[PDB]
C-alpha cells in the first residue's frame, strides 16, 4: 500500500489511508500520547542518543543555478513518465493538441494563414485587473507629446489593448501630481487601467494601428516600465482659489470674490494664501457684510492690483 | 482603503 | 481638529525624513572612507 | 592590464534558461520588412537550401530541420499591419530583417526594431535586397557602407548585414543562401526574461471541431469550439486543463483538452540515438 | 467560480493558501449542526485581520453564514493594531501571518493585543525559536516578534509587536535530506505575576529528565513582573532542540493551570520535546505545515525535504489535498536509501510563484 | 453573435468618452477658478486640503487637565518651587 | 587599483538609495548600491544626473568607472549601451 | 418663502458635513 | 505609399546644443 497514491485517492478517508499502509491543523500543537506513558517510555533516551573553490564570484552563481538544473533531471529521470507529466507538466519542444471552448465564430471564419495565432500563457497577475502606475516617456521620434486622458494602444505581456492613462509627476516626492502633457525629453509617472503584471514588465504605447490613419509619422509613441501595480491611485489636481482685495489697510486687508458666503470663508480660516508678488498672508475672518467677504493680514502691504491666491488640491 | 467584511449576518 | 491632525502628521514626515537621509549619508561616509583610507594607504605604500 | 578587462567582459547578469535539455523546440525565425522587399522569394531560397525541395506557396508558419540538432520555424510578418509585427517580436527567437537597398530604410523596419528593443532582444539579422537596382560600383558600395553603419546604430556594432543582389527564377543567388543558412546555423541564442518564465506556442495548424449540425440548428452565430496545435516553447505547460491562456487578437480562452502528439518533424540527432535523408520538413 | 470546501476544517490556512494564489475561494457549511452555527468571533476577527493588511479583497459571509465566500486580493501590510477577542491567543492570528508578510508591499509592523498563551496555540517562545528560524532557512532574513507585554489567561493584558523587514520575491528552494544533528537544547522559562522560584522549580523539572543527555542544557529564567506582566497569573515553558550545523530546530511548548506542579510541567515538556525529536526526521511536526507551503510557492523548481513516517499523519494529509485544491501542486514522495531509519524525501515543484506586491 | 454585442457596449462607451473628452471642463479640473465661475457654496462640499499658516489654539480638555495637576501636585510632593528668594 | 587592475568594473545594480530624497538633482538622489559581480563586495556608485537616474533600473548589468564622500565610482554603461548616449537620445537601452 | 429656502441649503449644507 | 525616413532619424542628431558656424572650418 503505497501512500504515495492513497494521498490523492480522496475517496478514502485520511483515517482510513494511515490504517492501510500502516485532526485538525487549527490546534497548532499536535498530539501527543498520555503523560504517564510518555514517561515510561522516555525512561532510557537512548532510541534517540543517535540523533546526536571557483575563481570568480559569477561562477558560483552559475554554479548553484546548474547544480540546481541537474537536480531536476534526475529526479525526473527516475519519476514515471506519466508521473512526470503530472508533475512538470509538457515541456518545451513537445508537439501537443490544445482544445479551446467559446470561440468567437469570427476567428473560426475570419481565419488567413498569413496572420500567425500565438499562444501564451499567463500567470496569476495577469489574470488581476486594477490600476497600473508606470514611467513612461514619450518616444524622441514621435513628433508630438502626448496628453492626459488621451486614448493610446499599449503592448503588455501577450496582451495588447487601449487605455486612458494620466500622467504624473511626484512635486519633490511630497504628492502625485497631474500632468497635462508629457515631458518633452524624459519620463514621467504614467497611471492607466489595465490587466496587471509583474515589475520590470516593459510596454510600448501606439497612438493609431490602422493603415489608413498611418500617415507619414513615426509611430510608437511612448515607451515605459510597469514600476507599480495597484487598484487604487490617489492622482490629485492644483485647485487655485482666487480672490481680489477692495479695501487694504497697511497689512490687514479685505478681499472679496474668493468665496460665495461666509460659510465658505469659516471653513478656510486659519489658511495659507499668497499674492502673485509673493506677498504671503492670512485668512483671519469673514466679513459680515456682504457674503464672500473676508479679512487677510499680510506679511507686507498689498495693492489694489494684487491679486491673491489660495493654493488647494 | 478598499475592500469590507460585507457581514450579512442578523 | 483637522488643523492639529495634519501640523502633528507632517513634523513626523519630516522628521523621518531627515533621520532617514542623515543615517544613510553617514554610514556612506564612514565605511567607504575608511575603504578609500585604506585603498589609498596601499596606494602610498607602493 | 588587458586580463582583467578580458577577464571583465564575460561577466554578466546570472540568468537561468528554460530550454530542455532534450528534444528543444524549433526556433522561431521571423522574416520581417516592408512590403515587396521580397519576404516570400527570401524563404523560398533558404527552405530550398536547407531541404533541397521549392515551396511554390508559403502560409503560416513553415518547420524545418536546418541542423543535426537545430530545427527552424519560418513565419513572414505581413508588412502592412503593425498588430503582426508586434507579437511575433514577443516570440521571434530570431529575425530576418529585410531591408531595400535601392530605397534605403523604411520605418517600419525601425519600428519592428524598437518594438524589439522594448520587448527582449532576439538575434536580428540584416538582409539588404535589390542592390542589383543600383547602376553604379561607387553608389552601391557607397551605399552599403551607409546602410550597414547604420544597422550597427540599432544593433551591436559589428552585427552581421547580408547583401542580395537580385532574384533568377524567383530564387536568391545559390552561393549567398547557402552563406546565409550557415550563419543562421552558428548563432547561439541568449536568455529572456519574458520567454523564460512564460509558456507559449506558434500554432502550426487550425482546426474547427464544433459538429456541423450545431452549426444549423443554432446557427453560425453559435461558439465554436477549436483545436490548436503545434510545439511548446518557454517554461512548461502544466498538464491538468483549466490553465489561463491568452491568445493575441482574440482573448482569454481557457484550455478544454490537452494532449501531446509525436513529433512531426522530428531532429535526426534523437532518432540516431534511438544526411539528405536527415533534412525535413513539415 | 470558485474552489469549493466544506465546514470549518483548516479555516485560516484556507484562507491563506487563497490569499497566496489570487484564487478566489469559498467556504461552506461551517458548523451547519451545531447549536451556535457558522463563524466564530476569533475567526471573524481574522478575516478582518486579513482585510487589514490586503488591499481589494472581497469577504462575503452569508445570511446564515455557514458559507464564506473571499476573493483574495493584494498583500499589502502596513502599520496596524489589533484588538483580538479572548477566545484566541496571539499565536493564532500571528502565525499564519508569517505566511503572507514577506511578500508583502509595505513591511509587516502589526501591533497585537490580547491572551498571549494557551494550550492549542503556538506560543511566543514557540514563534520566536521555533518557526522564524525556519522563515530564515527559506530566506527570510529580518522577522522579529518583539514582546512588550506577557498576557497570561484568562484577563490577558500582554502585547506583541510583529515586525518583518524582509520582503522576498519567493522562498528559496529548500534542500534537506539528511537528519540535522542535535548540537544543545535551549529554552525559555516564563511566568506572570508569581514568584520567581516557580521558574526555577520547572527548569529543574525539565533539567532532570534531559541530564541523560550528554548535551549542554541552557534554560533561560525570563521571569515578568510589574507592570509588563499583564493582568492575570501564568507560566509555561519551551524547550528547543538546536542544530547549529544547519540551523534546525525542533521545539515543544505548554503553559501550566492552576493547581499544575512546575516540576511536573518542566518534566513533561521534556518529554515531550524528546517525543517529537524522535518522530521528526528534518522539522519537528508542529513547522512542517509552514515548510511545506514556503517549498510550494517556491521558484518553478524542486526542493527536497526528509520527513520521517511518524510525521505523515492525518493533519498532514489534508494540508496536501489542500494544497492540490488550491494550487494543483502534487507533493510526491521517496523512500531514504539507508536501511538504519525509514525517513521519506518529499520533493515539490514550486508554482513559480513571485511576489509583484514588492515596489521596485 | 457574442463578440457583435460586445462591440456595441464598447461602441456605446466610446460614443460617452468622446462626448466627455469634448465636454467642458468641471469648475474643479479647471485650475484657477473664482466664485463666479462655481456653484455658489459648492466649496462647503467639496472637502479641500488646505495649509495653515499658524499653531492652533490648544483647548483645555480634560485629560490636559489632569496632566497639569499631576504635574502641579508633584512638585508639591517634592516641594520643589521656582521662586524668588531673599539677596 | 579600485578593481583590482582593470579599468572598469560589471556590477549588479541593487537599489537606488536615494530615490525618496525630496530635493531634486541632490547629491543622494545620484547614487545607486551596486555589488560587483567579480567578487560580490557591494559598493555604492554615482549616477551623473537624476534625469539619467530613469534608466538604471534594478536587475540589469552596469558598468563602473572611477570618479557624499566614500562613493568612487560612475556607471559609465548600462545594459551595454552607453548612459550618455542614453542622455543624449542618441540610443536605447536594449532589454 | 425665501428664508425657508435658506434654511433647506445650509441644512443640506450640514448634512453634507457629517 | 513608400515612407522615407526623415532627417532626424537620418542622422540620429538627438538633443545637442546649439554650436556656432565657425566651428565648422
Amino acid at each position: 500500500w503505497n501512500i504515495g497514491k492513497l494521498i490523492y485517492m480522496d475517496n478514502i478517508s485520511p483515517e482510513e489511508c494511515i490504517r492501510r499502509w500502516r485532526v485538525d491543523l487549527e490546534k497548532f500543537v499536535p498530539y501527543f500520547d498520555t503523560f504517564e506513558k510518555l514517561a515510561k517510555k522516555w525512561k532510557s533516551v537512548d532510541a534517540i542518543k543517535e540523533r546526536f573553490e571557483y575563481d570568480t564570484w559569477y561562477e558560483l552563481q552559475k554554479a548553484k543555478i546548474s547544480k540546481q538544473l541537474e537536480i531536476n533531471n534526475i529526479e525526473y529521470q527516475e519519476m514515471t513518465p506519466e508521473q512526470r507529466q503530472r508533475i512538470e507538466g509538457f515541456k518545451a519542444g513537445s508537439y501537443v493538441r490544445i482544445v479551446f471552448e467559446k470561440v468567437p465564430m469570427e476567428f473560426v471564419k475570419n481565419f488567413n494563414p498569413k496572420f500567425p495565432i500565438v499562444m501564451g500563457g499567463l500567470l496569476p497577475t495577469e489574470i488581476k485587473f486594477g490600476i497600473v502606475k508606470a514611467r513612461l516617456r514619450r518616444h524622441r521620434w514621435h513628433k508630438k507629446i502626448l496628453k492626459t486622458n488621451d486614448p493610446l494602444v499599449l503592448s503588455l505581456g501577450w496582451r495588447r489593448f487601449q487605455t486612458l492613462p494620466i500622467y504624473t509627476t511626484t512635486d519633490s516626492r511630497t504628492r502625485t501630481r497631474m500632468l497635462k502633457y508629457t515631458p518633452e525629453h524624459t519620463y514621467c509617472n504614467a497611471a492607466f487601467y489595465g490587466p496587471l503584471c509583474s515589475p520590470n514588465t516593459p510596454f510600448c504605447g501606439v497612438q493609431i494601428v490602422a493603415n489608413s490613419d498611418t500617415g507619414n509619422g513615426f509611430r510608437i509613441a511612448a515607451t515605459g516600465i510597469v514600476e507599480e501595480i495597484d487598484v487604487n491611485i490617489e492622482i490629485v489636481k492644483k485647485l487655485k482659489l482666487v480672490g481680489f482685495p477692495y479695501k487694504i489697510f497697511k497689512n490687514t486687508a479685505f478681499i472679496k470674490d474668493m468665496f460665495s458666503s461666509a460659510m465658505e470663508v469659516a471653513r478656510f480660516e486659519g489658511a495659507q494664501i499668497k499674492t502673485v508678488s509673493g506677498i504671503r498672508g492670512e485668512i483671519k475672518r469673514a466679513l459680515s457684510k456682504p457674503e464672500g467677504h473676508y479679512r487677510a493680514a499680510f506679511e507686507d502691504k498689498i495693492l489694489m492690483s494684487d491679486i491673491v491666491i489660495l493654493r488647494s488640491w | 482603503k478598499r475592500g469590507g467584511v460585507i457581514d450579512k449576518r442578523f | 481638529f483637522e488643523a492639529r491632525q495634519r501640523i502633528e502628521e507632517k513634523n513626523k514626515e519630516s522628521s523621518d525624513y531627515h533621520a532617514k537621509m542623515a543615517h544613510i549619508v553617514n554610514t556612506i561616509n564612514t565605511e567607504e572612507g575608511a575603504e578609500k583610507n585604506k585603498y589609498e594607504r596601499e596606494r602610498k605604500l607602493r | 592590464q588587458r586580463s582583467s578587462d578580458v577577464n571583465e567582459r564575460k561577466l554578466h547578469v546570472p540568468m537561468v534558461d528554460r530550454t530542455p535539455e532534450d528534444d528543444p523546440p524549433p526556433f522561431i525565425v521571423a522574416v520581417v520588412g516592408p512590403p515587396g522587399t521580397g519576404k516570400t522569394t527570401l524563404i523560398r531560397s533558404l527552405v530550398r537550401r536547407m531541404t533541397k525541395s521549392t515551396l511554390n506557396d508559403i502560409q503560416g508558419p513553415i518547420t524545418v530541420v536546418s541542423g543535426k540538432h537545430r530545427r527552424l520555424t519560418f513565419l513572414e510578418c505581413p508588412a502592412d499591419d503593425l498588430n503582426a509585427m508586434i507579437d511575433i517580436a514577443k516570440i521571434a527567437d530570431l529575425v530576418l530583417l529585410l531591408i531595400d537597398g535601392n530605397f534605403g530604410f523604411e520605418m517600419e523596419t525601425m519600428e519592428f526594431l524598437n518594438i524589439a528593443q522594448h520587448h527582449g532582444m532576439p538575434r536580428v539579422l540584416g538582409v539588404a535586397t535589390h542592390l542589383d537596382l543600383f547602376k553604379s560600383q561607387s553608389t552601391l558600395r557607397a551605399s552599403k557602407k551607409r546602410l550597414k553603419h547604420r544597422f550597427w546604430t540599432e544593433v551591436y556594432q559589428g552585427a552581421k548585414l547580408f547583401y542580395l543582389s537580385g532574384v533568377i527564377n524567383g530564387r536568391y543567388p545559390d552561393r549567398e543562401i547557402l552563406n546565409l543558412s550557415r550563419f543562421i546555423s552558428v548563432m547561439k541564442f541568449r536568455p529572456l526574461k519574458w520567454r523564460n518564465e512564460h509558456p507559449y506556442m506558434l500554432a502550426d495548424r487550425f482546426t474547427d471541431l464544433t459538429h456541423p449540425e450545431l452549426i444549423e440548428t443554432q446557427g453560425l452565430q453559435i461558439d465554436r469550439k477549436v483545436a490548436i496545435y503545434g510545439y511548446l516553447h518557454g517554461t512548461p505547460l502544466p498538464s491538468a486543463p483549466g490553465t489561463r491562456v491568452h491568445i493575441a487578437g482574440v482573448g482569454d480562452f481557457s484550455v478544454a483538452q490537452i494532449e501531446k502528439l509525436p513529433d512531426p518533424c522530428p531532429t535526426p540527432f534523437y532518432q540516431q540515438k534511438l544526411d539528405d535523408k536527415d533534412k525535413l520538413i513539415y | 467560480k470558485y474552489t469549493t470546501f466544506q465546514g470549518s476544517q483548516n479555516f485560516r490556512l484556507r484562507i491563506v493558501l487563497a490569499t497566496l494564489s489570487g484564487k478566489p475561494i469559498k467556504i461552506e457549511k461551517i458548523r451547519s449542526g451545531d447549536l451556535n452555527p457558522g463563524l466564530k468571533d476569533y475567526e471573524v476577527s481574522f478575516l478582518r485581520l486579513i482585510e487589514s493588511v490586503t488591499n481589494g479583497s472581497v469577504i462575503e459571509i452569508s445570511y446564515t453564514g455557514t458559507t464564506v465566500i473571499y476573493r483574495p486580493g493584494i498583500i499589502v501590510g502596513g502599520a496596524s493594531t489589533h484588538i483580538c477577542p479572548s477566545s484566541k491567543p496571539v499565536g493564532y492570528f500571528v502565525e499564519p501571518m508569517l505566511y503572507l508578510a514577506p511578500f508583502s508591499k509595505k513591511k509587516f509592523s502589526i501591533l497585537f493585543k490580547g491572551i498571549t498563551a494557551s494550550h492549542n496555540d503556538a506560543g511566543i517562545e514557540a514563534i520566536k525559536w521555533g518557526l522564524m528560524p525556519v522563515m530564515e532557512k527559506f530566506g527570510v532574513r529580518e522577522c522579529a516578534l518583539h514582546t512588550l507585554k506577557r498576557g497570561s489567561p484568562p484577563l490577558g493584558g500582554g502585547e506583541v509587536h510583529l515586525v518583518v523587514d524582509s520582503l522576498i520575491a519567493q522562498p528559496i528552494t529548500m534542500h534537506e535530506i539528511d537528519r540535522p544533528i542535535i548540537s544543545s537544547i535551549t529554552g525559555v522559562a516564563y511566568s506572570t505575576r508569581v514568584s520567581p522560584s516557580l521558574v526555577n522549580r520547572m527548569i529543574d523539572g525539565a533539567k532532570k529528565v534531559l541530564k541523560n543527555l550528554q548535551c549542554e542544557v541552557n534554560i533561560t529564567a525570563d521571569v515578568w513582573r510589574g507592570e509588563n506582566s499583564g493582568k492575570s497569573p501564568g507560566w509555561g515553558i519551551t524547550l528547543v532542540a538546536q542544530s547549529k550545523q544547519k540551523g534546525w530546530s525542533y521545539f515543544a511548548e505548554d503553559i501550566g493551570d492552576a493547581g499544575s506542579i512546575p516540576e511536573e510541567l518542566g518534566e513533561k515538556v521534556a518529554c515531550q520535546l524528546l517525543e517529537e525529536i524522535s518522530k521528526s526526521a528534518a522539522v519537528g511536526r508542529n513547522q512542517l505545515p509552514l515548510a511545506i507551503v514556503y517549498m510550494v510557492i517556491g521558484k518553478e523548481d524542486i526542493g527536497r525535504l526528509r520527513i520521517n513516517k511518524e510525521q505523515i499523519d492525518e493533519r498532514f494529509i489534508i494540508l496536501l489535498r489542500d494544497i492540490k485544491k488550491i494550487f494543483n501542486t502534487e507533493v510526491f514522495l521517496k523512500p531514504v536509501d539507508e536501511a538504519d531509519n525509514e525517513d521519506m524525501i518529499a520533493t515539490i515543484k514550486g508554482i513559480g510563484f513571485t511576489n509583484t506586491s514588492k515596489k521596485i | 453573435s457574442s463578440f457583435e454585442k460586445q462591440q456595441i457596449e464598447i461602441r456605446k462607451q466610446i460614443e460617452q468618452l468622446e462626448n466627455e473628452a469634448v465636454a467642458e471642463k468641471k469648475w474643479s479640473l479647471k485650475g484657477e477658478v473664482k466664485a463666479k465661475d462655481r456653484p455658489e457654496d459648492a466649496l462647503l462640499t467639496e472637502e479641500l486640503e488646505f495649509d495653515r499658516t499658524a499653531k492652533p489654539v490648544p483647548v483645555i480638555t480634560s485629560e490636559v487637565t489632569e496632566s497639569l495637576e499631576d504635574m502641579i501636585r508633584r512638585r508639591i510632593q517634592d516641594s520643589n518651587f521656582d521662586d524668588l528668594q531673599r539677596r | 587599483s579600485p578593481f583590482g587592475g582593470s579599468s572598469h568594473a560589471k556590477g549588479i545594480v541593487l537599489e537606488k538609495l536615494g530615490i525618496e530624497s525630496k530635493q531634486p538633482n541632490s547629491a543622494i538622489r545620484k547614487c545607486v548600491r551596486v555589488q560587483l559581480i567579480k567578487n560580490g563586495k557591494k559598493v555604492t556608485a554615482f549616477v551623473p544626473n537624476d534625469g539619467c537616474l530613469n534608466f538604471v533600473d534594478e536587475n540589469d548589468e552596469v558598468l563602473l568607472a572611477g570618479f557624499i564622500p566614500g562613493v568612487r565610482f560612475k556607471v559609465v554603461k548600462v545594459s551595454g549601451v552607453s548612459l550618455l548616449a542614453l542622455w543624449k537620445e542618441k540610443k536605447e537601452k536594449p532589454r | 418663502t425665501l428664508a425657508n429656502n435658506v434654511e433647506s441649503k445650509l441644512r443640506d449644507d450640514l448634512e453634507r458635513l457629517k | 505609399g513608400k515612407r522615407a525616413i526623415n532627417y532626424q532619424i537620418l542622422k540620429n542628431k538627438g538633443l545637442t546644443p546649439k554650436r556656432n558656424k565657425d566651428n565648422r572650418n
